[PDB]
This record gives C-alpha cells, sequence and structure tokens, in this order.
C-alpha cells in the first residue's frame, strides 16, 4: 500500500 | 517488481523543435488508491535530478507546460515542445506506486550539431571493502517530520536505484531488498538530519547517494562513497  | 522501460535512450534534437520520450511498466502502476504515482525527472550533468511530471500529468511548481506528461496503465509520455537549451540533458522515468520504486534507464535529450527549503548531505567517503559507512542528510526550511525521506543510490553501473525510505516521525521504514538489510536509515529530530548507514561494503556500493523528500520535489547534492581495496 505504500507509495512515493 | 517493476521494470521501467524507456525509450529512446539517445535522443538528438535541435532548438524549438518537439521531443517525446516514452515509458513502459512491466506491469500496472496503477495504485490501489486511485493514483498512478508516475514521475518525470531531468538530470543535468553534475547535478541532482530534479522534478518535473509527478502523478502522470502534475507539473511541479515552477515547470513549464512545455513538458507534458500523459499516459496510462503501463504506458506513460512525456512531451516537450519547442525544445530550449535548459532541456538539455537526462530524463527519468520513475514509477512510486509499487515497492521497491524504480526509474527508467534514462533518455539522453542532446542538441543536433552542426553549422527556503534545502537538503545538505555529508561529505564524500573513502572505505576499504567490508567496512560500513554512514551518511547525513540535514533538512531545512520545512517541517522534517512531516515527509517520508527517500534514499537513492546513482551509479553508471544501474543508473538510478531507489534504497528505501523512513518515515521521519515515527521511524517507520521501507526497504529495497535488493540491499539485504546491509542498508538502515535512522533519524534525529532535533536535528532535522536523516541518516543512512551502508554495512559489509564491496566496489559495488560506490556510487553517488542521494536524499530526496516530499516526494522528489527536492534532493541532497548527493555524497559520494568510494570503495576501494
Amino acid at each position: 500500500h505504500h507509495h512515493h | 517488481d517493476i521494470l521501467m522501460t524507456q525509450t529512446p535512450s539517445s535522443l538528438p534534437v535541435s532548438l524549438g523543435d518537439q521531443a517525446s520520450i516514452s515509458c513502459r511498466s512491466s506491469q500496472s502502476i496503477v495504485h490501489s488508491n486511485g493514483n498512478t504515482y508516475l514521475e518525470w525527472y531531468l538530470q543535468k550533468p553534475g547535478q541532482s535530478p530534479k522534478l518535473l511530471i509527478y502523478k502522470v500529468s502534475n507539473r511541479f511548481s515552477g515547470v513549464p507546460d512545455r513538458f507534458s506528461g500523459s499516459g496510462s496503465g503501463t504506458d506513460f509520455t512525456l512531451k516537450i515542445s519547442r525544445v530550449e537549451a535548459e532541456d538539455l540533458g537526462v530524463y527519468y522515468c520513475f514509477q512510486g506506486s509499487h515497492v521497491p520504486f524504480t526509474f527508467g534507464s534514462g533518455t539522453k535529450l542532446e542538441i543536433k550539431r552542426g553549422g527556503q527549503v534545502q537538503l545538505q548531505q555529508s561529505g564524500p567517503e573513502d572505505v576499504k571493502p567490508g567496512a560500513s559507512v554512514k551518511i547525513s542528510c540535514k533538512a531545512s526550511g520545512y517541517t522534517f517530520t512531516d515527509y517520508y525521506m527517500n534514499w537513492v543510490k546513482q551509479s553508471p553501473g544501474k543508473g538510478l536505484e531507489w534504497i528505501g525510505d523512513i518515515n521521519p516521525n515515527n521511524g517507520g521504514t521501507s526497504y529495497n531488498q535488493k540491499f539485504k538489510g546491509r542498508a538502515t536509515l535512522t533519524v534525529d529530530k532535533s536535528s532535522s538530519t536523516a541518516y543512512m548507514e551502508l554495512r559489509s561494503l564491496t566496489s559495488e556500493d560506490s556510487s553517488v547517494y542521494y536524499c530526496e523528500s516530499q516526494s522528489g520535489a527536492y534532493w541532497g547534492q548527493g555524497t559520494t562513497v568510494t570503495v576501494s581495496a
């Protein structure tokens, strides 16, 4: 789920 | 792991002309929240990469609409109408939708011939193989803990590589497995400084290391780590  | 394929690698152009760069992902980079974290960067020789386009088509504050991003799913395009001397350099696409984030191989936009927030990185390091190194990134001009801090490696070997990131506020981390836990990201709130520790260094770790925050909007000048016996 983590994004920049 | 998503592979970003950039085309073409070399793009000769005359001033005033229109350049068009393509980028393709090995698989969809549509994030589950609905966004598509596709970014375009421009790097001039001797400098750090600079953000041009994010989320496929948003222009970073300050970038002229001569630069235009488009695309969808796995197909993306960057178009520069009426190229200027300032546009010359190497362009990179990047996906920040799925960990580990990855960059394209790059496109060299060169001329046809004929006829205040800032990130300060620590000094260069020269170490012996098997040794360990620790570089810093002092932040200022913004709230250090409101944004994730990213670390990027750059070597002629494989261009740009995302190492991992850290939430300065709570210590939450995200790492690129390719580094096999040899990298440790830490932080110091009191001084708004981020740190990166890399151990068991080999010649392959010799590169320029960058810290970048606010989703690639700000970069450090980079730190050169040379590993020689």
